[PDB]
RNA sequence: GGCCAGCAUCAGUUUUGGUGGCAGGAUAAAUCCAUAGGAAUGUAGCUUGCCUCGGUAAGUAUUAUAGCCUGUG
RNA sequence: AGAACUGGCGAUGCGGGAUGAACCGAACGUAGAGUUAAGGUGCCGGAAUACACGCUCAUCAGACACCACAAAAGGUGUUAG
RNA sequence: UUUGCUCCACACAAUAUAGAUGGAUACGAAUAAGGCGUCCUUGUGGCGUCGCUGAACCAUAGCAGGCUAGCAACGGUGCACUUGGCGGAAAGGCCUUGGGUGCUUGCUGGCGAAUUGCAAUGUCAUUUUGCGUGGGGAUAAAUCAUUUGUAUACGACUUAGA
């Protein structure tokens, strides 16, 4: 769905003789609130020895985009599970917001490398501030000055089943 | 919206045309399809020949007469692809195929009337550019239709007769548009413009 | 003068049906010139009549009429359900059926 | 009794005074003034009917003339309004009544 | 006559400042100016005078209009609004024939039945003068 | 007082619209306006192979005869 | 060929898998309106030739669990790493 | 065959309908291209202009469309006629010349409409016949029985006979 980027904060358990466990925050991409709490324990159990019954979640926050109408180049580090063993991948997306860029990534992974939602891990999504350090080629070609490209051979969608005009393109 | 609708067959795909025709026949509209020999099939030529040959060998072993009749004419090829879509064994399917008439070329009286096209079945709107297609008129010549040297000759006779009509029609519209232009600026013309005509 | 039509013509498509089972009590009616169900909200509750001819005259007329009405919308293409008093004879798949304009909501 | 009371006028288009059901009627937008018209004496009991082809009581015909004489003078002010009421209505081809503003 | 007659094949091509028309969506028939092209199929549009909010759109939902004007790449809404007035494209749009055709079928839908009668009586009068002017010359 | 119907005002169930008032969050985020920095896919200006009546040239030059980014308010 | 726990068929229709004792939904008085399950929406065939990002050209392409097909290993064919 | 048959217009019965209810309204080609307009040095020319849907165009007022008085035009259209062409793919139609006759809402008037009672398709088409009116027109073959053997299980086939 429309992903929403969430901050989840976790505090293991207040016990006698160990007060104040430190605190643990993460940034989670999930389609709603309830998945992001469950996606939180999926990673945080891998990092150190906790459980959901030995845990509680402090607070959740919805992180909006800082600047939607600005156009950003994004470099995304991705770890994912293949049919063979897992291996890393670095990909670059040009998009409008952070949370819309992950939308175009999962579609890109499912198209080319046939990876569903459960196999992919999102390592770090970063904005590349300066230009001319863009590594990939297919992102780089839009950075040329005075870029103008035509859209030839446009089709037309007409509601009536019969048209009399012998219809023509552009 | 009209009693009998005449579909021009040129530049369409076999399947995507026959789908939208078969729904109109079951809804009661009468459709007559002309210029069948200009119909197109997606995919390259050598494919669609072999899709015909593996069909061509399928016939009843103990008596070849009783088997699938392999028709060759481009109207008959197209009428096949439509016949599989209508439920032709019931009484509803027999009365739905009596509303259909498919011809090679344009025979009289259908040359005097308007021909139409179907935008969701045009080749030039459907396929991507740089993609091989196949002309059905060449295809039936490769599997035994001994009439492409005749139907194409009658079209060259027709189009000369049709070009004389259009020049007479275009000069008459020139007189009307000139008469309509000088009829403008009158008080009856300006009141129409306010109302939008 | 040349025209007298005070109704919107429409075809009888089919019965309400599953893949193998139909329900003859609900009829499906296509209305000409109607694309979307937001336009189909206009014709809800309008009166429908199927007009046909027969040889034997009943009460001075060879012409006979079944009545009915529109109940609800159907599908995304503006197809329209309909219920009659006595259901349509199922020889009428693809037959012109009249949709009148009364009862007028305007 | 929930009916509407309408007049043609009788001279314009041949429609006399008549009770008409409100639901069987499309209402347009164009209006004429009705202030000068006497109508009030008409009620449900007036139209109760309770080979001969007897002529419409003389009470019926005289009331028709009095109502219309006040009403024609209202019609004559706007252009084409006498011609508009006289001609009938039909649905031509390509007239889609849900889109048609009446 | 030693010249190369090679055709041009003129095209409306996307750029910064190509004003467009949004056919479907929330906006539904409003003008807007492309601010920055994102990739092959998405752009970033804004029209402040018409009323469309600044948003990213797919190129499927938009149609290209031949009018252009000078505007820097990546401009904000205040800067597009100032360049919009200097070109005066809202006056240049209605001069085009394609804007008049939009307004005409809008007016023909709003015609009252009495006005639909007045359209009839005038066209009966207009065809009388034409058929006299025709069939003499 | 049989038969088939039409319209009103209600009751039970239910679908499809319009439209008004309020609550919460980074007391939404942005756009918008005020300032402080900074860069280029480098605007004005300027140097120069330059010079088809002045385009190009590729350097300079951080808002001027275009504007954008980041922080704060 | 012989066992273990639970469900089912046998005794049981109905909707879906074209077809099917065992799979999927769901278990049956006679009827009317309403919404859904599993499954599906080019046409047969009721229902979007709906929207959105990509990939793939096959001189035997491919199309949906149970299920009616396939192996290693090769291929400057193409794509992303 | 007790005057049979054929065609032309009408008179009335009979019988049907896969489904009339303003109008099936004619270039071809290309789609990384064209339609139209105009000019020239007529060409793969110059220039202007349009598309981005038929949501168009055309037709459309009167008792299911009456009876009448004008005005300006010399038009439009219905009808039988007629002078000519043209069309063979399933021509079975498309034009055009000339008068004749009604109509005209291009413009302005005067009369008529009710009672079908608050809606009940409120019937107006197009197919096959049948039976009589009056108006033309044309006066035949096949099988069986008989016979031939180029034929043949029997039918069939091929022959001959006023």
């Amino acid at each position: 769905a429309h992903f929403k980027e969430y901050q989840v904060i976790g505090r293991r358990l207040p016990t006698e003789s160990v007060p104040e466990p430190k605190l643990f925050r993460m940034r989670i991409f999930a389609s709603n609130e309830v998945i992001a709490k469950s996606r939180y324990w999926y990673f945080l159990q891998k990092l150190h020895k906790v459980k959901k019954a030995s845990g509680e979640i402090v607070s959740i926050n919805q992180i909006n985009e800082a600047h939607p109408t600005k156009v950003k180049n994004f470099g995304v580090w991705v770890r994912y599970d293949s049919r063979s063993g897992t291996h890393n991948m670095y990909k670059e997306i040009r998009d409008v917001s952070r949370v819309a860029a992950v939308e175009t990534l999962y579609q890109d992974m499912a198209a080319r490398h046939r990876a569903r939602f459960r196999s992919i891990h999102i390592l770090k999504v970063a904005e590349i501030e300066k230009t001319a350090d863009v590594k990939r080629q297919y992102v780089k070609q839009f950075l040329t000055k005075d870029l103008k490209f035509p859209l030839p051979h446009r089709v037309q969608k007409s509601t009536k089943t019969f048209s009399y005009k012998r219809p023509s393109t552009f | 919206v009209e009693p009998v609708v005449v579909i021009d067959g040129k530049g369409h795909l076999v399947g995507r045309l026959a789908s939208v025709v078969a729904k109109q026949l079951l809804n009661g509209q009468k459709i007559v399809v002309v210029r069948a020999e200009e119909l197109n099939i997606s995919g390259e030529f050598f494919r669609n020949k072999l899709k015909y040959h593996d069909f061509l060998r399928k016939a009843t072993a103990f008596n070849k007469t009783r088997g699938p009749f392999h028709f060759r004419a481009p109207s008959r090829i197209f009428y096949k692809a439509l016949r599989g879509m209508v439920s032709h064994k019931t009484a509803r399917g027999k009365a739905a195929l009596e509303r259909l008439k498919v011809f090679e070329g344009i025979p009289p009286p259908y040359d005097k009337k308007k021909r139409v096209v179907v935008p969701q079945a045009l080749r030039v709107l459907r396929l991507k550019p740089g993609r091989k297609y196949t002309t059905l008129g060449k295809l039936s010549t490769s599997v035994g239709w001994k009439y492409e040297d005749v139907v194409a000759k009658l079209e060259a006779k027709r189009k000369v007769s049709s070009a004389e009509y259009y020049a007479k029609k275009r000069a008459f519209t020139k007189k009307v548009a000139s008469a309509n232009a000088t009829a403008a600026e009158s008080d009856v013309a300006k009141q129409l413009a306010a109302l939008g005509y | 003068a040349e025209s007298h039509r005070l109704y919107v013509k429409g075809k009888h498509l089919s019965y309400q049906r599953s893949k193998r089972v139909n329900n003859p009590n609900v009829s499906l009616i296509k209305i000409e010139g109607v694309a979307t169900p937001q336009d189909a909200q206009f014709y809800l509750g309008k009166r429908i009549a199927y007009v046909y001819r027969a040889s034997k005259e009943v009460r001075g007329s060879k012409i006979r009429v079944m009545w009915g009405k529109v109940t609800r919308t159907h599908g995304n293409s503006g197809v329209v359900r309909a219920t009659f008093r006595n259901n349509l004879p199922a020889k009428t798949f693809g037959a012109s059926v009249r949709i009148f304009l009364y009862p007028s909501n305007i | 009794d929930n009916t509407l009371l309408i007049s043609g006028p009788f001279k314009v288009n041949g429609v006399p005074l008549r009770r008409v059901n409100a639901r069987y009627v499309i209402a347009t937008s164009t209006k004429v003034s009705v202030e000068g018209v006497n109508v009030e004496k008409f009620n449900v009991e007036y139209f109760a009917k309770e080979q001969q082809n007897k002529e419409i009581k003389a009470e019926r015909v005289e009331d028709q003339k009095v109502v219309d004489k006040a009403l024609i003078a209202e019609i004559k002010k706007t252009p084409l309004l006498k011609q508009y009421l006289s001609a009938s209505f039909s649905l031509k081809n390509g007239d889609k009544p849900h889109m048609l503003k009446f | 006559s030693t010249d190369s007659i090679v055709k041009a094949s003129n095209w409306r091509l996307v750029e910064v400042g190509r004003v467009v028309l949004i056919k479907k969506g929330q906006s539904a028939g409003k003008l807007a100016a492309i601010v920055e092209i994102i990739d092959q199929k998405k752009v970033l549009i804004d029209g402040p005078k018409a009323g469309v909010p600044r948003q990213a759109i797919n190129l499927g939902q938009v149609v290209l209009t031949p009018l252009t004007f000078a505007l820097p790449r990546g401009a904000r809404t205040a800067t597009v609004s100032k360049k919009w007035a200097a070109a005066a494209v809202c006056e240049k749009w209605a001069a085009s024939s394609w804007a008049k055709k939009i307004a005409q079928r809008e007016r023909r839908a709003a015609l009252t039945d009495f006005e639909r009668f007045q359209v009839m009586v005038l066209r009966k009068q207009k065809r009388y003068t034409v058929k006299k002017a025709l069939a003499k010359a």
